[PDB]
C-alpha cells in the first residue's frame, strides 16, 4: 500500500518542507537519507541503505526549489524529482494554465508516470496547493485534469489552502479561487480546506505564539496530514485507509469540501499541567475555536464526521465520548443521516519535532467533517468576486494571456449552482 | 468424523477467529508452535473435528482467513498462535473494499471468490464427513460482509446438505462506527435470510455493557470482547469435541430452535462472568449459573428480551453436573417467567450436558435463545435505512458500480416482512 | 529509650542555635541565623536525625558557595513574551535572596527545606476496591 | 461584530432550552398503565387463590 | 440593547446549561426504574398463577 | 434453617454493624481472612444463619451495607474483619444526605433503594426459610434514619410474614449531636410504629454512664460502645445459633413481649458488666447476674423504669445454669417489687437459657424489658418537635423538597396518641 504526494506552488512545497521533515523523524531517517517496513508507503529503498520519497515538488520559479536543493535535505530528495520552471505564473490563472502549463505539465506527468510504475500497490494521490496564487491554481487544475484522464478511478486527496475572508495577501485571488474551483469540483474526490487565519488564531490562542510565521503553520498542517495517514503507515486497533473518506464522507458526487480540525494543540507548559483524557479532546475538537477554517459550524448542520485517534486510546471511552457528542444539543446534525461518525484508532502517538512548539502528547484527535458552513464560505468569496468583476477590473491580464469572458461567466454560475446544491441538501 | 470448517471474513472476523483458535488450541492442549503437549488422552480423540495432521505431531487448524488488506494478516501472524496457520490458507486480496458493500460483492469478489472457493473446496474434500461450516464476520464493513455474503451464497448452492453457523456482529446506533452501517447491514441481512441456516447476532454494545456491569473492568480493549465471543463459540461447539451425558450437535440444536425456515436469528449469552474481586466470594451452583443466564443484562444483543416472548431457548452445560438439577432449574425458570414464553409451544427449553468444562472454570453454560425481541433491532436499523434512502444519500457510490435501486427496495421489503412475521408470531 | 528511637544519631532540635554558635566560634549574625534556620528545620519534631541534618547542610553549603543572579532578563520585551508564554522563572527566590522581599515571598519562604519524617502514622480516608469498582452504585444500576 | 456575537449566543441559548421528550413521556405513560393493569390482575389472582 | 435584553430573557428561561441533560437523564432513569418494577410485577403475578 | 439478613444503614449502622460482625465471627471462630479456625463442632451446624459458604471454607456474612458517603465504606474496609464482606453487597450512593430526612426519603432514595432492594431480594432468596431481618441504624441522621425507614417500608410490603428487628439510637437533650434531631426522630418513629415488628431503643447517654461507673473506662471511644451494642445483639440471637434447655426464638420473644401491636419499644440491658479492677472481688451466680440485671443504671435508655411500670420483660441466659434458680429468681424479683409491675398480667417475665456462654465469660445474660417509662423519652422529643414547629424553624429545607406540613402534623398526632396510650395502660 503506497501513496504519492505532489506539491504545487509556493505554499505547496513549503508544506512539503515541513511534511517530509516530520515523516523522516517519524521513521527515524536522518536527512542524509539512510537509517542509522512501515516506511514502505512513503520511501522506496534503492540499492543499499537509501530511501527516496514518493513525491514531486514542482514550481515555476526556481527560487524556493533550489532553496530546497541547497537546504538541509539535499541528499533525501531525488535530484530529478524536484521540478522547476524558468519563470513564475505571477498570480495569473490564465498564464499558469495555458501559457506555462503547456510546457511544464508534460514533464510532470511523464515523471509521475514512472513514479507510479515504480510503485506496486498505489492507494492514491494526494496533492498540496493553494488556490490564491497563480502557479498552484492554474497548472494545479491542469495537472489534476490530466491525472483524472490518465487514472481516473484512483482517489485524489486535495489539501487546498483557500484565502481567508478578511486577512489576505493578494488582490486577484477571487479570480484565481473561482477559476480553480470550477475544475476542483469535478476533478478532486476529497478536498480539504485549510485557511491561514484560523491557524493564526489557533497559534495565538492555544499555542500562545503571538508572532507566528509560516513555519509554525506548516508544522501543524504536517501534523494533520501525518495524523490521517498514520492508519496506513502503522497498525492500530481500528484502522482506516484512504478509500474510506471517499465513501464515508461524500454523500453526493459534487459535495466534497471537508472542514478539518485538530486537538490537542497544546504547548510544553500546558501539557505537564492539563490532565489529558479522551472526553475533553473529543469535545475540544468540535469548538469553532479549534477548526482549521474560519467559519461558524454553529450556523451549519453536519453531514458526516471522521475521527482519527492516535496514541493511548481504547475503543470504550472514544465510544462514550462520541455518545456525549451525539446527545448534546448545542450542535445539530442533518436529518439526511442518523449515523454521522466514523471512528479510527491508531496506536502510535504523534511525534514531536525539535524546535516545534507542541509537546509530547499521549493522544490526539484529527476531525474531518462535512457541513453546510462551507456553502457559506463559497458565497462569501462569491460576493467579492462579483464586486470586482462588475467593474471589469484586472480582466485585461487574463484576456491578454489568451482567455475570454465566457469562462468567467460560466465559473460564476457554476459557483451559484453549487450554492444552490448546498442550500438544497441542507434542507 | 463430523467436521467443521472455519471461515473468517473481514478485520473483525480475523481477530475474533484469532482469539477463537487460541482458546480452542488451549482446550486441546496444543502449544502455540503447533505441537501437542497436553496430558489427557480425551483431548486427542476429537481434534479431527477442527484440525488436520501435518508432520511429527503438528496439527494445523482447518481455517481459511480472508480479507483485502494485509494489516489484518500481519496482525494475525504477529500474535501468539499465529504461526500455526497454513500459509496456503492465507487467501488474501490486494486492493481493499473500504466499507463499500458493492465493492465487496461485485467488483473484487469476481476475482477473489474463485480462489477462496478453490481453497474451501479443497479443505472440504480433504475431510470425510462435513457437519457444517462456521463463518465469523461483520455486518457493517464492506470487505467482510459483502465478500463473506457472496461466499455464503456460493457455498450454499454448492453444498445444500451441510449445516452452517454465522457469527455476525450487528451495528448499533449507540455504538456507531461507520456511516453506511444500514446500507451494508440491510443488504447482508437480505442475503442471510435466504442463505444461512442460522445466525448468532452479536454487537459490541452488549459486550461493553457486560464488561461494565459484570466484569467491572477499566479498559475493555478488543481483546477481551473477542475473548468473550470466542468463549461463546467454544461453548456452542463443545458437544462434538467432548463426550457428555446428553449430547446435542449442530443440526440437533437447529431443529430444536428453528420452528419456521425464516425464524433463524439467535441471541447468545455466556456464564459465569464475574469480576476478579468477587471471584472468590461466590459459589458455583446451578441456580447461580441459571440466574446469570436468564438475566436480561447478560444477552449479547442490544434487544431487551423482556420486550417480547422467547420462541424457544437452549442451554449447553459443561462440567460434572446433576441432570435433575438442570431440568428442575429449567422448569423453575419456565414457570416463574411464564409470560415471556410463547403459549402455543409447550416446553420451550432445550438442554444438553458435556462432561468437560472450559479451562479455568469449574462449570459453565452457553445460552442460545430464539426470541422475538430481535425485531426491535431490525426496526432500529430499517428506519435508518429508510431515512437515508428517502433522500438518496450516499447512494451513488453503490449505483455507479453495478448495483441498481430495486436491490435496496427488495432488501427493504425483506426486512419489512421479516419484522412483520416476527410481530405476527409475538 | 522513651522515644524508642536509636538516639546516638539524634540531637535535640532545640540545640540548633548553640550548634551554629559552636560551629562558627564567633557569634551568629542575623543573615547567618536566617540562612541556618531556613535551610534546616526547627518546627515539627524535637528529635533530630543525622541524615536529615546532612541533607539540609548540603543545600546550605551550595547556597553559601555559589550565587545565581536574580536578573535573568535584561530585555523587558523578552521577559514579557516569556510571561505571555507562561514559561516561569527557573531560579528559586529562596536560593537567590537572603530574606523575602515581599509578603508573599514571606508566605512561601519556608517550603523548600526537607521535611522531618513524620514520627507517627497518618489517618487518611483512602478509596478502596469496594468504593472504586466492586461496590454497587446508581451509575452501575443505570449502565 | 459584537451584535453578531450576541446574536449567535442568543440562538445557542435558544437551542439549549427545552427538555420535552414527548415520545419518552408516552412510553412512560404506557408503562404506568401496564403496571396498573398488572396490579389489579395480581389482586384478582390472589382472591382466586383464596 | 435589544439583543442584550433578549439574551438575558432566554438565559433566564433556559434555567442553566446542564438543565437539558439533567432532564433527559432523569427521564431515562425513570424509564429504567419503571421497566424494572414492571418486570418484578410480572414475576410476582406468574408466581401467583403457578 | 432459620435465617437472618442483616442491614446496616448510615454511619451509626455501619460502625455498629462492623463491630457486630467482628463479635459474631469471633463467636463462630472465623478468622479475619474468612477461613475456619475454631475447635468445637458446635459452631459448625449453625453458621448458615449468618454466613454462606463460598469456596472451601470461605464464609461470607449475609449483610448489606448502605450509605451515601465513601468515608464510611472505607472505614469499614480498612478495619480488621473488613475484608470478609461480599463487595457486591456494598450498595452505595455518592452525593450524601446531610441530616435531611426528606433527602433520605424522597430524593436519594428514589435511585438507591431499588438497587438495595434488588440486593436484599437476591440475598433473601439465596436462603430457603427466612426467619426475619435485622436492621441497625440511627434516628438523627439523614442517610441512616430516612433511608433505613424507606427500606423498612419497602420490605414490610414485600415480605409481610417475616420478623424484623431494628436497633436504633435515639437523641437526648444532653447528648444532642444533630440540630434537626426532633424533625428526624418524629418522622422516623411515626413510620416505625406502622411498619416495624419491634424496635429496641438505644442511646449514647445511657451507654456513657454505663462505661463511667460499671466499666470505669477513662476514655470511652466509640469502639467500646459499639462493642456493648454488639454484645447485646449477639445475646439476642444466641438462641438460634446454639442449643439450650429452653429455646426462645425471635418470634417467641416478640409474641411474649408485645401485648398490643403498637406497644413494641423495648429498653435493653446487659450483664455482667464489671470493671477490670473489680472482676476479682465478685461472684458468678444467677442472683449476682439478676440483681445487676434489674438495676436501673444498667439500662441502655434514658428512661428510669421506676418512673413507670413494666408491662413485660424477658431474660436470655447463656451458660451452664440451673433453671430452678432461674425461675425462683424471676419469681422473687417480681414478688418483691410488686408495684412496679403491671397488675392485670400475671407472670410478667419470660425467661430462657442457652448452653453456650460467650468467649471470655462463664455465664452471661441479656435483658429486654417492655416498660411504659419510654413515654417520657417520647414526650421529651415531641415537646421539642412542637417547640420548633410553633414558629417553623428549619422547616423549609424539608418543605422545599416535596414533603408538606401535613406530614409533620400527622407525625406529631401519632406521637401524642402514642404517649397517651402508654399513659393509659400505666
Ligand atoms: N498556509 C500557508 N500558506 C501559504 C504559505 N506560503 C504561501 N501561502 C499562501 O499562498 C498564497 C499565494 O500563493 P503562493 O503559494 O504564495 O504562490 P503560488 O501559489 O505559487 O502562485 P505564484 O506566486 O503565482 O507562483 C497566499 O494566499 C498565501 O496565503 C505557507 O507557507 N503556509
Ligand atoms: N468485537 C470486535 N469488533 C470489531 C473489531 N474490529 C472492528 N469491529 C467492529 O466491526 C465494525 C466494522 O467492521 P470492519 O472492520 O470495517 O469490517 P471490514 O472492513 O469489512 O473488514 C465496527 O462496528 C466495529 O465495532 C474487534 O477487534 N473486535
Ligand atoms: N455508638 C455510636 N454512635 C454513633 C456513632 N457514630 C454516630 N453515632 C450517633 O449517631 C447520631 C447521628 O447519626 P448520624 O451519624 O448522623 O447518622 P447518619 O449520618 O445518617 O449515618 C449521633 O447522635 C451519634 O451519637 C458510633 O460510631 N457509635
Ligand atoms: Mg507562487
Amino acid at each position: 500500500r503506497e501513496v504519492i504526494s505532489i506539491h504545487i506552488g509556493q505554499a505547496g512545497i513549503q508544506v512539503g518542507n515541513a511534511c517530509w521533515e516530520l515523516y523522516c523523524l517519524e521513521h527515524g531517517i536522518q536527512p542524509d537519507g539512510q537509517m542509522p517496513d512501515a516506511f514502505n508507503t512513503f520511501f522506496s529503498e534503492t540499492g543499499a541503505g537509501k530511501h527516496v520519497p514518493r513525491c514531486i515538488f514542482l514550481d515555476l520559479e526556481p527560487t524556493v526549489v533550489d532553496e530546497v536543493r541547497t537546504g538541509t535535505y539535499r541528499q533525501l530528495f531525488h535530484p530529478e524529482q524536484l521540478i522547476s520552471g524558468k519563470e513564475d505564473a505571477a498570480n495569473n490563472f490564465a498564464r499558469g494554465h495555458y501559457t506555462i502549463g503547456k510546457e511544464i505539465v508534460d514533464l510532470a506527468l511523464d515523471r509521475i508516470r514512472k513514479l507510479a510504475d515504480n510503485c506496486t500497490g498505489l492507494q492514491g494521490f494526494l496533492v498540496f496547493n493553494a488556490v490564491g496564487g497563480g502557479t498552484g491554481s492554474g497548472l494545479g487544475s491542469l495537472l489534476l485534469e490530466r491525472l483524472s484522464v490518465d487514472y481516473g478511478k484512483k482517489s485524489k486527496l486535495g489539501f487546498t489552502v483557500y484565502p481567508s475572508p478578511q486577512v489576505s495577501t493578494a488582490v486577484v485571488e477571487p479570480y484565481n479561487s473561482v477559476l480553480s474551483t470550477h475544475s476542483l469540483l469535478e476533478h478532486t474526490d476529497v478536498a480539504v480546506m485549510l485557511d491561514n487565519e484560523a491557524i493564526y488564531d489557533i497559534c495565538r490562542r492555544s499555542l500562545d505564539i503571538e508572532r507566528p510565521t509560516y513555519t509554525n503553520l506548516n508544522r501543524l498542517i504536517a501534523q494533520v496530514i501525518s495524523s490521517l495517514t498514520a492508519s496506513l503507515r502503522f497498525d492500530g486497533a481500528l484502522n482506516v485507509d484512504i478509500t474510506e473518506f471517499q465513501t464515508n464522507l461524500v454523500p453526493y458526487p459534487r459535495i466534497h469540501f471537508m472542514l478539518s480540525s485538530y486537538a490537542p494543540i497544546i504547548s510544553a507548559e500546558k501539557a505537564y499541567h492539563e490532565q489529558l483524557s479522551v472526553a475533553e479532546i473529543t469535545n475540544a475538537a468540535f469548538e469553532p475555536a479549534s477548526m482549521m477554517v474560519k467559519c461558524d459550524p454553529r450556523h451549519g448542520k453536519y453531514m458526516a464526521c471522521c475521527l482519527m485517534y492516535r496514541g493511548d486510546v481504547v475503543p470504550k471511552d472514544v465510544n462514550a465520548s462520541v455518545a456525549t457528542i451525539k446527545t448534546k444539543r448545542t450542535i445539530q446534525f442533518v436529518d439526511w443521516c442518523p449515523t454521522g461518525f466514523k471512528c479510527g484508532i491508531n496506536y502510535q502517538p504523534p511525534t514531536v519535532v525539535p524546535g516545534g512548539d507542541l509537546a509530547k502528547v499521549q493522544r490526539a484527535v484529527c476531525m474531518i467533517s462535512n457541513s453546510t458552513a462551507i456553502g457559506e464560505i463559497f458565497s462569501r468569496l462569491d460576493h467579492k468576486f462579483d464586486l470586482m468583476y462588475a467593474k471589469r477590473a484586472f480582466v485585461h491580464w487574463y484576456v491578454g494571456e489568451g482567455m475570454e469572458e465566457g469562462e468567467f461567466s460560466e465559473a460564476r454560475e457554476d459557483l451559484a449552482a453549487l450554492e444552490k446544491d448546498f442550500e438544497e441538501v441542507g434542507a | 468424523m463430523r467436521e467443521i470448517v472455519h471461515i473468517q471474513g473481514g478485520q473483525c472476523g480475523n481477530q475474533i477467529g484469532a482469539k477463537f483458535w487460541e482458546v480452542v488450541s488451549d482446550e486441546h492442549g496444543i502449544d502455540p508452535t503447533g505441537t501437542y503437549h497436553g496430558d489427557s488422552d480425551l483431548q486427542l480423540e476429537r481434534i479431527n473435528v477442527y484440525f488436520n495432521e501435518a508432520t511429527g505431531g503438528r496439527y494445523v487448524p482447518r481455517a481459511i482467513l480472508m480479507d483485502l488488506e494485509p494489516g489484518t494478516m500481519d496482525s494475525v501472524r504477529s500474535g501468539p498462535y499465529g504461526q500455526i496457520f497454513r500459509p496456503d490458507n492465507f487467501v488474501f486480496g490486494q486492493t481493499g473494499a473500504g466499507n463499500n458493500w458493492a465493492k465487496g460483492h461485485y467488483t473484487e469478489g469476481a476475482e477473489l471468490i474463485d480462489s477462496v472457493l478453490d481453497v474451501v473446496r479443497k479443505e472440504a474434500e480433504s475431510c470425510d464427513c462435513l457437519q457444517g461450516f462456521q463463518v465469523c464476520h461483520s455486518l457493517g464493513g464492506g470487505t467482510g460482509s459483502g465478500m463473506g455474503t457472496l461466499l455464503i451464497s456460493k457455498i450454499r448452492e454448492e453444498y445444500p446438505d451441510r449445516m452452517m453457523l454465522t457469527f455476525s456482529v450487528v451495528p448499533s446506533p449507540k455504538v456507531s462506527d461507520t456511516v453506511v452501517e444500514p446500507y451494508n447491514a440491510t443488504l447482508s441481512v437480505h442475503q442471510l435470510v435466504e442463505n444461512a441456516d442460522e445466525c448468532m447476532v452479536l454487537d459490541n454494545e452488549a459486550l461493553y455493557d457486560i464488561c461494565f456491569r459484570t466484569l467491572k473492568l477499566t479498559t475493555p480493549t478488543f481483546g477481551d470482547l473477542n475473548h468473550l465471543i470466542s468463549a461463546v463459540m467454544s461453548g456452542i461447539t463443545c458437544c462434538l469435541r467432548f463426550p457428555g451425558q446428553l449430547n446435542a450437535d449442530l443440526r440437533k440444536l437447529a431443529v430444536n430452535l428453528i420452528p419456521f425456515p425464516r425464524l433463524h436469528f439467535f441471541m447468545v449469552g455466556f456464564t459465569p462472568l464475574t469480576s476478579r474481586g468477587s471471584q472468590q466470594y461466590r459459589a458455583l451452583t446451578v441456580p447461580e449459573l441459571t440466574q446469570q443466564m436468564w438475566d436480561a443484562k447478560n444477552m449479547m444483543c442490544a434487544a431487551d428480551p423482556r420486550h417480547g416472548r422467547y420462541l424457544t431457548a437452549s442451554a449447553l452445560f459443561r462440567g460434572r453436573m446433576s441432570t435433575k438439577e438442570v431440568d428442575e432449574q429449567m422448569l423453575n425458570v419456565q414457570n416463574k417467567n411464564s409470560s415471556y414464553f410463547v403459549e402455543w409451544i409447550p416446553n420451550n427449553v432445550k438442554s444438553s450436558v458435556c462432561d468437560i468444562p472450559p479451562k479455568g472454570l469449574k462449570m459453565s453454560a452457553t445460552f442460545i435463545g430464539n426470541s422475538t425481541a430481535i425485531q426491535e433491532m431490525f426496526k432500529r436499523v430499517s428506519e435508518q435505512f429508510t431515512a437515508m434512502f428517502r433522500r438518496k444519500a450516499f447512494l451513488h457510490w453503490y449505483t455507479g458500480e453495478g448495483m441498481d435501486e430495486m436491490e435496496f427496495t427488495e432488501a427493504e421489503s425483506n426486512m419489512n416482512d421479516l419484522v412483520s412475521e416476527y410481530q405476527q408470531y409475538q | 529509650v522513651a522515644l524508642e528511637v536509636d538516639g546516638a544519631t539524634h540531637i535535640v532540635r532545640a540545640k540548633l542555635g548553640d550548634i551554629l554558635k559552636d560551629i562558627l566560634g564567633r557569634q551568629p549574625r542575623k543573615h547567618e541565623l536566617d540562612a541556618w534556620f531556613t535551610h534546616l528545620d526547627f518546627d515539627r519534631s524535637g528529635v533530630m536525625g543525622i541524615d536529615e541534618y546532612i541533607k539540609g547542610v548540603e543545600r546550605l553549603l551550595e547556597f553559601s558557595a555559589t550565587g545565581v543572579t536574580p536578573a535573568t532578563y535584561s530585555s523587558f520585551d523578552t521577559q514579557r513574551t516569556d510571561w505571555v508564554r507562561h514559561t516561569r522563572v527557573g531560579y528559586e527566590a529562596q536560593q537567590t535572596l537572603r530574606g523575602p522581599m515581599t509578603t508573599a515571598q514571606e508566605v512561601g519562604w519556608h517550603t523548600a527545606k526537607p521535611a522531618p519524617p513524620e514520627t507517627a502514622q497518618r489517618r487518611t480516608l483512602g478509596s478502596t476496591d469496594v468504593t472504586q469498582r466492586e461496590g454497587h452504585t446508581a451509575a452501575s444500576y443505570y449502565g | 461584530n459584537v451584535l453578531n456575537k450576541q446574536r449567535d449566543d442568543t440562538t445557542d441559548a435558544s437551542r439549549l432550552t427545552p427538555g420535552e421528550l414527548s415520545e419518552e413521556q408516552a412510553y412512560i405513560q404506557q408503562l404506568q398503565d401496564e403496571m396498573k393493569q398488572i396490579d389489579e390482575e395480581l389482586v384478582e389472582a390472589e382472591a382466586k387463590n383464596r | 440593547s435589544e439583543m442584550g435584553s433578549t439574551l438575558t430573557t432566554t438565559r433566564n428561561n433556559m434555567g442553566g446549561i446542564f438543565s437539558a441533560k439533567e432532564q433527559s437523564t432523569a427521564v431515562q432513569k425513570r424509564i429504567k426504574l419503571l421497566e424494572n418494577r414492571l418486570e418484578k410485577a410480572y414475576v410476582k403475578y406468574n408466581q401467583s398463577i403457578t
